[PDB]
């Protein structure tokens, strides 16, 4: 499989992990259906 | 604020291309993702994403 790597930037207030990875796991249907991407494995880390 | 996302993409397979960032595969994937995430958060607050790095899984 392919791994991929990258970071997400928001502006203050806006959002924190828990929804980050929600919000992405929710979205993996789509992400099938419309971008031909099986997205697995999700894991989402706060960075200081 | 910033928070780091890694998962993996189960059905493309990881190829010498995908080592090299210079690539066309590589650049087009990377691309595409990109486009997605700015599709999936909508956000007013939502600025983007970094560069990605592809490694084998």
């Amino acid at each position: 499989s392919v791994v991929v790597q990258l970071t997400l930037a928001f502006r203050e207030g806006t959002i924190n992990v828990h929804d980050v990875e929600t919000q992405f796991n929710q979205y993996k249907t789509e992400a099938a259906s419309r971008y031909n991407l099986t997205i697995s494995d999700v894991s989402v880390s706060d960075v200081p | 604020s910033f928070f780091f996302l890694s998962f993996h993409i189960s059905n493309l397979q990881f190829n010498s291309s995908l080592e090299d960032p210079s690539t066309d595969y590589y650049q087009e994937l990377q691309r595409d993702i990109s486009e997605m995430f700015l599709q999936i958060y909508k956000q007013g607050g939502f600025l983007g994403l970094s560069n990605i790095k592809f490694r084998p899984g």
